[PDB]
RNA sequence: AUGUAUUAAGGAGAGUAUAACUUAAUUUAUGUUUAUGAUAGAGGUUAUCAACAUAUGAACUCUUAGAGAAAUUACUUAAUAAACGAAGUGAAUUGAAAUAUCUUAUUAACUUCAGGAAAAGAAAUCAAACGAGAUUCUAUGAUUAGUGUGAACGAAAAUAGAGCAGCCUAUUAAAAUAAGUAAAAUGGCUUUAAAGCUGUUUGAAUAUUGUGGG
């Protein structure tokens, strides 16, 4: 039963959140025995964190990152009213990171 | 203008207008005519001498001219510094004459000639080329050397070898007309 | 000149090379020294059936009342090329 | 062709649109004309109880 | 005005004659008792 | 009238460069994987990250 | 107006008064005669009593 | 006059049942309900004494093939106004109680191009040490900051309302992340000196492990 509650709390997210982690899944909610290397997203092959920027190997140019820094504030900002912050990449505008650099380093 | 003959290929450099005009002696089957893809950006409807040269992003600028003493306003022009050149072109072989600014001519020489001027697949350089430049385009395209560089290119991108050719169509008019 | 000047002009108001036609057709082409030569491939003729004994005239008596047609069921009634392809066979097979 | 449907069903408004203008114009010309004509049985009666 | 409603109706159903004889033909194309090919015998009531 | 224009629109497609092709190529490629799904046992797990979150 | 004339009887084109049936006169100089309809303009929506 | 809804090419010539509209100028059929409707008769010219819904025949000439003195010729299943939109060029009346900078005015007008709308649009944006989060429309902010000798001109942040949508695998097919480019000198535009636009002559760098713009 409790299992199908949280089934239903799952598809109860924005269909913005839902289409994102399903091609930039960490690695918390894949398998328990997964490896976060194997069975990769096509998405996750082209960029690891589509939120920072990507050398190209090829053309040594430096791809613009897949969500700008305006659209990640949108995201940490719609996936903190879910509790689903802790399921995004690594971000400059995370509230943690904003908060944390300031009291290590300060003005 | 007056372009020089392609030393191995029947094929003239194209006209100004775009018309493509075969001489006489060049057999052509009934109501057959060479069309060049149209410009993707289309003509430029202001400042139209620069759809017949290349000019690159320079039009004629209008703006004041302004007294020493009491700074009084009088409309002027800004003309680009249009020139006529011949430059070499390493697939045709030959002189390409065409009117050309003298920005452009350091953009010739930056990217290493007339052909590498034609061939970039940049947004912004599409644009700077104009209807005469993307004539000019096409019609490098058709000669051997491109044609064997792109085929060249697609190997090492991995993309399949790739019907018949616009100097083969010609080639076999020419074979028709004797049987 | 104040008014009739700005009616319509026609041909039986002026004379210096105003020509204008009443859509009668080309019956023909002009030749190099004025004359017209007639091409009996474009003239028309008019095909008059004959009309001795045929019995029927451009009126019904009064006595039989108009009717028009049901088609019960048949939404293209009258055009249904179905019942035109069906009733074929029955009445005239052959043609 | 879908195209060519257009074509007519453009055609059948515009000559539908002018159809009433004409209708229209003629319906208030004859209404103009016949007022005026009752208008004289209107005066008779009137002439007459005065 | 009578002779013309008669002329009327003539224009009616000759157009609609030739509207459903080219229908028709269409129809009768993908008719399995109908042979347009041979004119001779086109047509064979089914069993 | 119109697959005349179709093929003079899509007329430039000769002219393309081999970085033009191979991107266009690329394109038509990726459409065809789609989108992923999420599996029952990945929902289960955010589904626990919600409620954890904003219950306890 | 001729809905008018006739809404004590249908409407005018569901009429349900015919020539031949007595009727009484309630308006004019000759009130309360009675007579019998011998024609019916129905354009006008006058009855002739003869 | 405003609001709502819907729609997205317009006019003329001649002819015709003078409510009826195209040389067929009052076509031909379906279904339903018919006074408890809808909003046990007479009557096909002494007509259309039936509305709604769905189909259907016909629909001339010019604008509008070519030519020409539009509605003709000659041929043929030849066919698209205005206003609105973007860019280019760009005044003068007027105010300053004269008048040159300025204002009138990124105005009127013209020119090209395009669609039922167009344009713009998912930050090399704003903020100020907290943060906001595409574009468009309306008001406030604001006779404000500011500019200018003056006369006058005049933002933005933010707030409220109308709408709301994000993306590159764009729901219609586009990038291997952008070099004669950013930028500098100089001549102009815009303007507050920044940012932005630009003719001429020149001319960079490669990601928060702090490269580039503001
Ligand atoms: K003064
Ligand atoms: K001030
Ligand atoms: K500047
Ligand atoms: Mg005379
Ligand atoms: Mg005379
Ligand atoms: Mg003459
Ligand atoms: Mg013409
Ligand atoms: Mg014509
Ligand atoms: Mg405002
Ligand atoms: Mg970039
Ligand atoms: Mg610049
Ligand atoms: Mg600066
Ligand atoms: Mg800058």
């Amino acid at each position: 039963a409790t299992v199908k509650q949280h089934v239903q709390l799952a598809l109860s997210l924005p269909p913005r959140l839902r289409t994102f982690l399903a091609r930039y899944p960490p690695a918390s909610i894949l398998p328990a025995g997964a490896d976060p290397e194997t069975h990769k997203t096509p998405y996750q092959e082209e960029s690891p964190n589509p939120f920072m920027p990507t050398k190209h190997p090829i053309t040594g140019k430096w791809h613009n990152p897949k969500y700008s820094l305006r659209r990640q504030a949108e995201l940490v900002k719609l996936a903190q009213e879910h509790g689903v912050e802790e399921l995004l990449p690594f971000t400059r505008k995370l509230n943690e990171e904003k908060l944390r650099k300031r009291v290590e380093l300060g003005l | 203008y007056h372009q020089p003959r392609v030393p191995s290929s029947a094929i003239p450099i194209p006209n100004v207008s775009g018309r493509v005009p075969l001489p006489d002696s060049t057999p052509v089957p009934e109501d057959f005519k060479i069309e060049i893809p149209s410009y993707p950006y289309g003509p430029r409807r202001v400042y139209h001498q620069s759809n017949t040269g290349l000019y690159g992003s320079a039009l004629i600028r209008f703006g004041n001219n302004v007294s020493k003493r009491n700074e009084i306003k009088t409309r002027r022009k800004w003309r680009p510094n249009v020139q006529q050149k011949r430059l070499w072109s390493k697939s045709l072989g030959v002189f390409v004459r065409t009117r050309v600014t003298t920005r452009v001519l350091r953009t010739i020489d930056k990217v290493g000639g007339l052909d590498e001027y034609l061939l970039g697949h940049k947004a912004a350089r599409v644009k700077e080329l104009g209807p005469w430049g993307w004539m000019l385009r096409w019609r490098i395209m058709q000669t051997p050397e491109i044609r064997e560089r792109f085929a060249k290119e697609r190997e090492a991108l991995g993309l399949p070898p790739r019907e018949k050719s616009l100097e083969e169509q010609l080639r076999e008019f020419q074979v028709a007309g004797i049987q | 000149g104040l008014k009739y000047r700005k009616l319509r002009l026609t041909t039986k108001d002026v004379n210096k090379g105003f020509y204008k036609g009443n859509r009668t057709g080309s019956m023909g082409t002009h030749t190099s020294y004025g004359t017209y030569k007639i091409d009996y491939t474009k003239v028309r003729t008019y095909v008059c059936p004959d009309l001795t004994g045929f019995k029927l005239t451009p009126f019904v008596s009064k006595t039989i009342r108009p009717v028009h047609d049901q088609f019960p069921g048949d939404k293209l009634g009258p055009k249904n090329p179905a019942t035109y392809l069906a009733r074929w066979k029955s009445e005239n097979g052959l043609d | 062709m879908d195209k060519l449907l257009r074509r007519v069903r453009m055609a059948e408004g515009m000559v539908a649109r002018r159809a009433q203008r004409k209708n229209a114009l003629l319906k208030r010309i004859t209404e103009r004309k016949q007022n005026k004509k009752n208008g004289e049985a209107f005066t008779e009666a009137i002439q007459q109880r005065k | 005005r009578n002779v013309k409603q008669t002329m009327r109706g003539i224009k009616h159903v000759l157009t609609e004659r030739f509207y459903a004889w080219e229908d028709a033909v269409k129809l009768a194309e993908q008719d399995p008792e109908i042979d347009l090919s041979n004119p001779e015998n086109p047509y064979t009531p089914s069993t | 009238e119109e697959q005349e224009k179709e093929a003079k629109k899509s007329a430039a497609k000769a002219m393309l460069t081999p970085v033009q092709e191979y991107n266009r190529k690329q394109r038509e490629l990726r459409r065809a994987r789609g989108q992923p799904a999420l599996t029952e046992e990945m929902l289960a797990k955010i589904g626990e990250v919600v409620a954890r979150n904003k219950l306890g | 107006e001729r809905k008018a004339r006739v809404a004590w009887c249908g409407s005018p084109k569901f009429l349900c008064i015919a020539p031949g049936d007595r009727v009484v006169v309630i308006e004019g100089h000759h009130k309360d005669l009675i007579g019998t309809i011998e024609k019916l303009n129905t354009r006008n929506m006058t009855v002739e009593i003869q």
